[PDB]
């Protein structure tokens, strides 16, 4: 059965490698989350470090890949970065040669188109990421677009994944049946974070310390993520509500 | 089954397991740490004497990249100097077309991509070998170890090889007893003292201790053997722990 | 090189070629054949750079005969004046052209006619009764405007032809050396010996 | 580029994909060469299960490489149109460098080093054909015949056959061939090459193609009733 | 490194089959439904839009694309796989037509250029064959109004009316009950949205069916005047709320 | 590395055939059935399009019958995709004849170009062979009048009448039978339509399940003319011959 | 077993097969021997034949006048990497009129054989080779193995039965390492260190094959009656 | 525009006895109305009882008789120490000296 | 299947053993060196009485004074030879010389393997390469498709060799003079030959520094072979 070792069909018409590269997403065993203010996109995501000797400065799934747009992903830090560069890569060259800054969805299409030979194309091999992207877009305002294996990418009001994103899902749309409205109708990125953050807390069922987390937020002409005191000064005003 | 038969194949769990036999081999390898320090790093290696025959002090086994980056490795050491060799052409590029040396991050995910890329194709095999490394660059010191799938981390302290757990385990304490920071003299010493520590899982055959240090007030900066009364030294400080 | 003439009649085509062979101030040759044979019923003639001439003449040969025996059928005179052209028309534009110019005389079995074509070395085809490269057509064209006739004998043709050569005789400054004349006709190609 | 090894040693040092090469030449319709005191004959096979044929324009067995040699081959045809295409082209070339026509053995000798380059070249396979290359050297009255196969060997033969039941008439050219007194004539030697085929063929119909190469580039093909006298008059002298 | 598979993915088995063509045709019957029909002057493609959440936002995930102002495109099978075809199959009505003659290629050329993309993935070295069925509308000066659908093959069948996908059987029999060569456009977008509702399962309003047409040439959706031969696209995605304008006298 | 999937489609088998060839075969034996039958004075393409729909559109489709040039037509069995690669490849060989020598191409050359192509991935590559078997029909002022077949192996012959793809075995035992050297164009007609009606895998040969074209010199004074039956036209000439 | 089809594939402990097999091959092949002092280094190579009517297969190979090998395999892999030596060295001298250290000649081999075991289609080196040479820091001996590893020692032996004169070397150091400014004596050494890997068969003159190289010696080779003092 | 050439003057000499030979030459280097070095050999000895010059352009002389200095090393490495004969090295210069037909080597020499 | 360049577990190419076998099958060819020549004698088989023997070519001139001998799949030897030719001219044209046995041998063995995944497989073929030249005198060498070449004094190759071998083991002297040389090809010949010995299906070659490399008639060696029946006959 060597029609599961490459991307060709199988007889029921699947591509094994592309399943088995979703499985790898989970591989690091850590939840991510993107939603939309007014004027922001906040993503946060776990941060854990379980050896005592790594710098945990270092231990990063958020990435800047322009000034605009950020990139959080659930999957193996090797294909990761590996997805990093080459985005890094893409909107740079996009900037220089087209005159204007990369669209979050642009980016987001171009990788997937990307990820999409991988599944077609025999000799290259899925890379086992799921990739969020987030900006303010300049025509679209705040933009969440998700990238998987198989190459499929789509636009969301908000979106979760990992291995407990289920919980966070539905807990995620029953507010917004709640709410009746496509984002957090909040005015500052600080209380936008704080939302984010609390309702992680409740559909996961945990509590966080300042280093249990990592939070990356866009606003209009910047993507920029938090220190350890900013997510502790953003812990504290939850606490005291 | 024979998803393990081929590079980049991913088995049913999501593994690549070319890269888990690649990590087999490194485990097999003579142990090798890196220590952080106040204001550089420093590396050390164990080196077995097979026998009487070696020349010592003469098959050296730290490397150096550019003249501020120090490299050591675990494993097929041949796949180490391949990996040493193309740091060495990434470092030289970048010098090329942007004046300062590359900066120790900045080296490690050149470092990283590479192995990394040794992952996606059927065509290629593995790396089978951790490096440990690290330097002084403008933001002062940084460690790091790279692992056979391309994943890297910065570290406080690193180490590989068949005495991993325990020279990690001597790592720990040094990293909670010194809170504040190790000066680089006094890591020279500790790095003596772990890889003498973690030699008790290879101790057929005796060895053979090489250090190497970067520092920015000891060295001045720059990738430099530890050699002589230093050594020497720091074999004794080691000697004098382990009775 | 330099002289090459060609004269289509009823029944045959004649083309008459020069002898000499100069380089410099010297003569090396004056019995040179300045033809090749395509196929049974084709015949070309050739003028240009030295060397160019005959590697080009005998390239175009050998594809022809290729041709040839690939069909086991020969190709019309308007065929191989076409691919000849076409070779011409590319290696002009070559980092170095062919600096070749010909004439092409044929009888075309399936219609039963003769023809003459005329290409230079820009790959320029023109049908022709009568044709000539170089400065022999400043003479020739002239003279056969006059006494050419479509309806001429091949004995006709060649006392016309023998007309162009005592012209070419007396105005031209140098010494081609006499000309080889051949003739295209039904029954293929051969040779007048006493010309 | 398609890099494959095709043609590999096997434990008992065979190259499989030649023997199997080979094995296209066994199914392939016979082919048979006697050459005379003046002359060389081609004589091939043509299976009876095509009825409906259009025989003016269906390719021939026996091809033309130049005015003086001929071509025939046992096994695929697609393969042997390659063969004699590079065959027609080195004939010309050679032709055009040495101002001479090819002699047998040099045309003979390329087309069996094409058929040796495909049998350690990556990416292709062994040419499934056989050759029987015939004709006379220019200037030169003494008749040649030769013969190729996939592995790129060749050599010369008073007499061969290729292609399906090759070996009956083998046996049967071996016992009527005699070195000491080849063919005399053009007659003698065209009939016992319709003899040989006769010997496998079935009916001496439109089953049997015949051509006759004579010296000085002197090739021409028989008729369905010139070979069917043939036919009719070793039928009559059989039945005694 | 560099890609070694140089050789085919897709090769005739015993039975004469090809394999990863018949597999191909197999994810396009998982696909979900989507359908074209032919009427006089014009022509509607129609799909269900699948929502992966209800978190996603459906309208950034366009299954009818525009190929040429005069031609969309509709699927059914794997979305990655008809997203790189529409890239493609826009830059060759570029690159090998327009480029060249000045004008937008006729439907059934660019249909044709489609299709041997699609051919090459199931002959060339190291690929799969494309995982989806296209349905492709247009229309040219000198052929009116066509509909193609393109199989994973490479094969393509001009229709009047057609379905592919999950429940393309069904659908097909329900088309050929209501086609008949005198439908108007608006018949024909009616029919189209009765095909459809059987193969729908949850809500059916304009946020979860993706409906476009090529008609008649929109001067209002040009962008700019005062070239007379220039009159604006014929093709037109329907908006959310112009089918469920429809769907109310349905 | 990946000489673990290579299917290795340019090989032998123990017996000295071509798997991929023979296999390709086999495929084309499912396909519609085309016939071809030369006359004195023209030629009849007929071919059987593969189980319709009733909201098929037959009159803009194209499956079976091909223009090559205005001398040269096809007919196709196989994969209709790979046919249409092979198409403009002879398209393009057509024009580059007439570019260099001025002459239309005469048919064989064509042939024999055309079926050279299918034989290079037989033997060298790696790739799949194409899916398709053509039935040649044209003409040429060497020869007039001919038909030839070629199939994935790259061989090609000559033929006065033949068919291709299903039931060619029933096919041409019943052209053999019917056939004579004498025959004339409108003859041929019928006897392509009666073979196909009986060996037809349908209940009933009707109109919108065939495609049908001549090749005559029945245009004015010694030129050929191509007739890609409509479909009003084989309607008509089914009613003639009284099929339906 | 399922993981020995080619170079680019690891075992589940973490093997390299085909390296191993190369390694092999080495085993099979005639006894050579390396020793140095501080002044001179010195080859000593068993030849083999394929009969009596044959010749002995040449085991020692020059690379530069301060540079040579002795090799242990496959005799033409030997050749391609002693050649490849011979350019390296060479280019040392051509471009920068310096004499390569032997210290970077295993650097260069180590790096060569490493590519052919990490890359498809290829195959690793199937010779092991001993390096002698000397330069700006003395007399060196190399061990070159074709999994890449690459090793400086005052002496060793490679082929069948190595181990006899490796053992022997080992017992000697202190003795031969001393052997200053006397070339017959180290190669004295040398052939009673190549003794001990001898089994039924002992050294003859057209059998033995010795090379040096030192201080005031370019790198030379004695064969025939040349080795005949020292049987 | 540049002129990879130049000119370093200087003069050589050969003269053949019955059992010897003799390459004498200047050791004066020039540019122009310039001396470069009172002392700077140009004729060498090449192994193989082989002396050469190749006086001209000094770049281009000492070039060549690196190359044929190198030629000789190769021909022991190649051909079992064998002694190159003048009359075989004669031959390799002429192939070193044409393969820059197009571009030349601008100096006479002497063996 | 495996790749073309794989080792065996006991450390040799599986393809270069394999060919070995492809050899073994092949015709024999001897070669004898003596002080006054190197004599070069191989065994023709025709397949059938049909083919004409003086076509089978397997002694060859590689220059006027090296020649060759071959065994195995001669066709594979074409190319080798066309190589050997070329080596040898270009060497002549380079340094106005001949070129040295060894080193035309050396060259010939550098093509061997390059072979792998450069051509498709390794030769199937093993050459005994004859010759002399001023600095080493006469000598004969055994080239294989391993790369590898050893020098002999004498050598059998092919399906006849491990027995005529054992037989030139005992009757080679370093003072055979050239007749001794050619009549003991023409003996061991005989004995490891399928068919009877005679001048139609065995051939004689030599190469002497006088009169360069020959190939004999059929004449020449018919009286080598009766002078050989004569003297076994003689005691
Ligand atoms: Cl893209």
């Amino acid at each position: 059965g060597y029609d599961r070792h490459i991307t060709i069909f199988s007889p029921e018409g699947r591509l094994y490698q592309v399943e088995y590269a979703f499985k790898a997403t989970n591989q690091t065993n850590i939840n991510s989350l993107a939603v939309r203010g007014k004027d922001c996109t906040v993503v946060i995501s776990q941060k854990k470090v379980p050896d005592k000797l790594l710098d945990p400065t270092t231990v990063s799934y958020i990435f800047c890949i322009s000034r605009t747009i950020g990139m959080v992903v659930n999957g193996p830090i090797p294909d990761a970065r590996n997805a990093a560069l080459r985005a890094k890569a893409e909107a740079a060259e996009f900037r220089y040669k087209y005159g204007y800054d990369m669209p979050c969805d642009v980016l987001a299409k171009r990788m997937a188109n990307l990820s999409q030979i991988y599944t077609q194309r025999a000799y290259m091999r899925p890379l086992g990421v799921i990739l969020t992207f987030v900006s303010v877009d300049e025509e679209l305002g705040p933009s969440i677009y998700k990238t998987d294996p198989a190459g499929y990418y789509v636009g969301y009001k908000a979106t979760a994944t990992g291995p407990k994103q289920q919980e966070i899902t539905t807990n995620l749309e029953n507010h917004f049946k709640k709410s009746k409205i496509d984002h957090i109708n909040e005015e500052s990125w600080e209380k936008v974070v704080e939302f984010a953050i609390t309702h992680m807390i409740d559909a996961l069922g945990t509590e966080f310390s300042k280093n249990d987390l990592e939070v990356g937020v866009a606003t209009k002409d910047k993507f920029f993520t938090l220190s350890a005191e900013n997510i502790e000064e953003r812990l504290v005003a939850i606490a005291e509500q | 089954t024979g998803y393990d038969l081929s590079n980049s194949v991913f088995s049913p769990d999501g593994r690549n397991f070319q890269v888990e036999y690649a990590v087999k081999a490194v485990e097999n390898g003579t142990t090798s740490i890196g220590i952080k320090c106040n204001d550089g790093v420093v590396f050390a290696v164990e080196k077995l004497i097979t026998s009487k025959l070696l020349v010592p002090q003469k098959n050296v086994k730290i490397q150096v990249v550019d003249r501020h980056i120090g490299c050591v490795y675990s494993g097929l050491i041949p796949d180490g100097r391949h990996l040493v060799n193309r740091g060495r052409e990434e470092a030289a590029s970048f010098k090329k077309l942007y004046k300062t040396p590359i900066p120790i991050p900045a080296f490690a995910d050149r470092l990283g991509q590479y192995v990394q890329a040794h992952t996606l194709y059927n065509s290629v095999r593995p790396f089978g070998v951790s490096t440990i490394f690290g330097g002084v660059d403008k933001n002062g010191a940084h460690l790091y170890m790279l692992e056979p799938s391309g994943s890297y981390w910065g570290y406080k302290g690193a180490a590989t090889g068949k005495g991993r757990q325990s020279a990690k385990a001597e790592l720990e304490k040094l990293v909670d007893h010194h809170p504040e920071g190790l000066s680089a003299r006094e890591a020279v010493k500790q790095a003596a003292k772990i890889i003498y520590l973690a030699h008790e899982d290879n101790k057929e055959k005796d060895f053979e201790l090489e250090i190497s240090w970067c520092s920015l007030s000891e060295t001045n900066g720059l990738h430099k053997f530890v050699k002589g009364d230093l050594l020497q030294e720091a074999i004794d400080f080691a000697q004098k722990e382990i009775n | 090189m330099d002289i090459i003439l060609g004269i289509r009649v009823q029944d045959s085509v004649i083309l008459a070629s020069s002898k000499a062979v100069t380089r410099g101030i010297s003569v090396l040759k004056d019995s040179d054949d300045k033809t090749r044979q395509l196929s049974p019923h084709t015949l070309m003639s050739f003028a240009g750079e030295a060397g160019d001439t005959v590697q080009f003449a005998e390239y175009i040969q050998a594809n022809i005969q290729l041709y040839s025996i690939r069909e086991d059928y020969e190709l019309s005179p308007q065929a191989v004046s076409s691919f000849v052209r076409q070779e011409l028309a590319k290696s002009i534009r070559s980092r170095r052209p062919y600096q070749v110019n010909v004439l092409i005389g044929g009888y075309d079995k399936k219609k039963n006619k003769p023809e003459l074509y005329q290409i230079d070395y820009l790959g320029t085809k023109v049908e022709l009764p009568y044709g000539a490269h170089g400065y022999s057509g400043f003479y020739t064209f002239s003279l056969l405007d006059h006494h050419y006739r479509p309806d001429m004998t091949t004995e006709e043709g060649l006392d016309l032809l023998k007309l162009c050569v005592q012209e070419l005789e007396k105005r031209m400054p140098m010494d081609f050396k006499g000309v080889i004349v051949k003739i295209v006709d039904k029954d293929g190609i051969r040779q007048v010996d006493d010309f | 580029g398609y890099d494959r090894a095709l043609s590999i040693f096997s434990p008992d040092g065979h190259i499989f994909q030649v023997e199997y090469a080979l094995e296209a030449v066994k199914r392939g319709t016979c082919a048979v060469g006697v050459k005379g005191k003046n002359c060389v004959v081609l004589g091939c096979e043509r299976r009876s299960t095509l009825k409906l044929q259009d025989t003016r324009i269906t390719p021939s067995k026996v091809s033309k490489i130049d005015s003086h040699v001929v071509l025939s081959f046992s096994g695929l045809n697609a393969d042997s149109r390659i063969l004699i295409e590079k065959a027609r082209v080195e004939a010309q070339s050679h032709r055009l460098t040495l101002e001479d026509p090819v002699t047998v053995e040099y045309l003979t000798r390329y087309v069996a080093g094409v058929q040796q380059r495909y049998t350690q070249s990556g990416g292709v396979r062994p040419f499934g054909v056989s050759t029987l290359i015939a004709g006379f050297d220019p200037r030169d009255d003494e008749p040649k015949l030769y013969q190729t196969e996939p592995s790129g060997i060749y050599s010369s033969w008073s007499a061969q056959t290729i292609g399906r039941n090759s070996k009956t008439v083998r046996e049967f050219l071996e016992k009527n061939y005699d070195r000491k007194e080849p063919p005399a004539t053009v007659e003698e030697c065209v009939k016992l090459t319709v003899r040989s085929l006769l010997e496998v063929v079935q009916t001496g119909a439109k089953n049997i193609e015949i051509t006759v190469v004579k010296p000085d580039s002197d090739i021409v093909a028989l008729s369905s009733e010139e070979i069917n006298q043939y036919v009719t008059q070793i039928e009559q002298e059989k039945q005694e | 490194m560099t890609d070694r598979y140089s050789f085919s993915l897709t090769t005739f088995s015993p039975s004469g089959k090809l394999g990863q063509i018949d597999y191909a045709l197999t994810a396009v019957k998982q696909g979900v439904t989507s359908l074209g029909i032919k009427a006089t002057n014009g022509v509607v493609i129609a799909t269900e839009k699948k929502s992966s959440s209800p978190l996603a936002m459906s309208e950034t995930l366009s299954k009818v694309s525009l190929l040429t102002p005069d031609i969309g495109a509709v699927y059914s099978g794997m979305g990655p796989d008809y997203r790189v075809l529409v890239d493609k199959s826009r830059k060759v009505a570029h690159t090998s037509y327009k480029r060249i003659y000045g004008e937008y290629p006729p439907t059934k050329l660019l249909v044709s250029e489609v299709a041997k993309i699609m051919q090459e993935a199931t002959q060339s070295g190291g690929v799969r064959p494309f995982g989806v069925s296209l349905l492709i509308a247009g229309h040219d000066e000198f052929n009116g109004f066509s509909l193609y659908q393109v199989d994973p093959s490479g094969s393509y069948f001009p229709w009047k009316a057609t379905a592919i996908g999950k429940g393309s059987v069904a659908a097909k029999t329900f088309l050929e009950k209501r086609w008949n060569d005198e439908l108007e456009l608006e018949d024909a977008i009616h029919i189209a949205l009765l095909t459809l509702k059987e193969s729908v399962e949850g809500e059916f309003n304009g946020d979860t069916i993706e409906l476009a047409i090529i008609g008649d040439e929109n001067p209002d959706l040009l962008g700019y005047t005062g070239i007379p031969t220039d009159k604006g696209p014929r093709f037109r995605k329907l908006t959310s709320q112009e089918i469920n304008d429809r769907l109310e006298a349905l | 590395g990946s000489r673990r999937y290579d299917s290795r489609t340019t090989i032998f088998s123990p017996e000295g055939r071509l798997y991929q060839v023979e296999y390709a075969l086999e495929s084309i034996s499912h396909a519609g059935t085309a016939i071809g039958i030369m006359a004195s004075d023209g030629i009849v393409l007929a071919a059987e399009r593969k189980v319709t729909s009733t909201l098929l559109e037959q009159d803009t489709s194209t499956e079976k019958l091909y223009k090559l040039n205005d001398k040269i037509a096809v007919a196709v069995a196989g994969l209709t995709a790979d046919a249409e690669i092979l198409i403009n490849t002879a398209r393009i060989h057509a024009q580059n004849y007439l570019k260099t020598y001025n002459e239309d191409i005469p048919v064989e050359i064509l042939v024999r170009r055309l079926s050279d192509i299918k034989q290079g991935y037989t033997q060298h590559g790696g790739l799949r062979p194409f899916g398709v078997s053509f039935i040649y029909a044209g003409y040429d002022d060497r020869y007039g009048y001919q038909l030839y077949t070629s199939n994935p192996s790259g061989n090609y012959t000559g033929w006065k009448a033949i068919s291709v793809g299903a039931n060619t075995s029933a096919a041409q035992t019943l052209l053999q039978m019917d056939y004579k050297d004498d025959m004339k164009v409108d003859d041929a007609i019928e006897l392509a339509l009666k073979t196909l009606s009986k060996t037809t895998d349908s209940s009933a040969l009707t109109y919108d399940r065939l495609e049908f074209a001549t090749i005559r010199k029945g245009a004015n004074d010694g030129e050929v003319y191509q007739k890609i039956f409509k479909p009003q036209e084989i309607k008509d000439i089914l009613v003639k011959t009284g099929i339906t | 077993n399922n993981y020995d089809g080619d170079t680019v594939t690891f075992s589940p402990t973490g093997r390299l097969f085909q390296v191993e097999y190369a390694l092999e091959a080495i085993k099979q092949g005639s006894v050579t021997v390396g020793l140095r002092s501080n002044t001179h280094a010195v080859l000593v190579a068993l030849k083999r034949n394929a009969d009596e009517l044959s010749s002995y297969q040449k085991k020692i190979i020059k690379c530069d006048e301060h540079m040579g090998l002795s090799l242990a395999g496959l005799a033409p892999d030997a050749r391609v990497l002693s050649n490849y030596l011979r350019q390296q060295c060479n280019y040392s001298s051509l471009v920068f009129n310096r004499k390569l250290a032997v210290e970077r000649a295993g650097h260069l081999l180590c790096d060569k054989a490493q590519k052919n075991t990490q890359s498809y289609g290829g195959r690793p080196y199937g010779v092991g080779l001993l390096i002698i040479g000397y330069d700006k820091s003395g007399a060196h001996l190399l061990e070159f193995q074709p999994s890449g590893n690459v090793t400086e020692l005052y002496g060793t032996a490679i082929g069948a039965r190595s181990q006899g004169a490796k053992t022997y070397l080992e017992r000697t150091l202190d003795t031969f390492i001393k052997i200053d400014g006397n070339p017959d004596e180290l190669i004295k050494a040398g052939v009673e260190a190549i003794s001990q890997s001898l089994r039924d068969e002992s050294l003859t003159v057209d059998n033995l094959s010795i090379a040096i190289v030192g201080k005031d010696t370019p790198f030379t080779i004695y064969d025939g009656e040349a080795v005949a003092k020292y049987i | 525009q540049f002129n990879p050439y130049g000119d370093n003057g200087g003069t050589i000499l050969g003269i053949a006895g019955e059992d010897f030979a003799v390459l004498a030459g200047d050791t004066r280097n020039i540019t122009d109305y310039s001396i470069n070095s009172r002392y700077e050999p140009k004729v060498f000895d090449c192994g193989d009882n082989i002396v050469m010059s190749a006086n001209g352009f000094a770049a281009d002389g000492d070039a060549l008789v690196k190359r044929f200095k190198n030629s000789v090393k190769w021909y022991h490495f190649d051909h079992n120490d064998k002694k190159l004969s003048i009359n075989s090295a004669a031959r390799n210069i002429q192939h070193l000296l044409y393969g820059k037909r197009f571009f030349p080597y601008y100096v006479h020499t002497i063996i | 299947d495996r790749g073309v360049s794989t080792f065996s577990p006991e450390g040799r190419l599986f393809q270069v053993e394999y060919s070995l076998e492809a050899i073994k099958l092949g015709s024999t060819a001897i070669g004898i060196a003596t002080k006054e020549g190197v004599v070069l004698g191989v065994e023709k088989r025709a397949t059938s009485p049909l083919l004409e023997s003086d076509s089978i070519e397997k002694i060859v001139e590689i220059d006027r004074h090296i020649g060759c001998a071959m065994s195995g799949l001669t066709a594979d030897a074409r190319s080798m030879i066309e190589h050997a030719r070329t080596a040898a001219v270009t060497h002549n044209l380079y340094y106005d010389e001949d070129i040295n046995v060894e080193s035309l041998t050396q060259s010939v063995c550098d093509l061997a393997l390059r072979f792998g995944e450069l051509m498709s497989r390794p030769f199937g073929v093993a050459l005994l390469i004859a010759g002399h030249d001023a600095d080493d005198g006469y000598q004969l060498f055994h080239a294989e498709p391993s790369g590898t070449f050893y020098r002999y004094n004498a050598k059998a190759i092919g399906s006849g060799s491990e027995g005529a071998q054992a037989e030139l083991l005992n009757e080679w002297h370093s003072s055979l003079t050239l007749k001794e040389a050619e009549l003991l090809v023409l003996k061991i010949l005989k004995q490891v030959m399928e068919e009877k010995l005679d001048e139609n299906n065995a051939q004689l070659s030599c190469i002497t520094k006088q009169d360069g490399f020959k190939i004999y008639d059929n004449e020449k060696t018919a009286e080598l072979i009766k002078e050989l029946k004569e003297k076994e006959a003689a005691e």
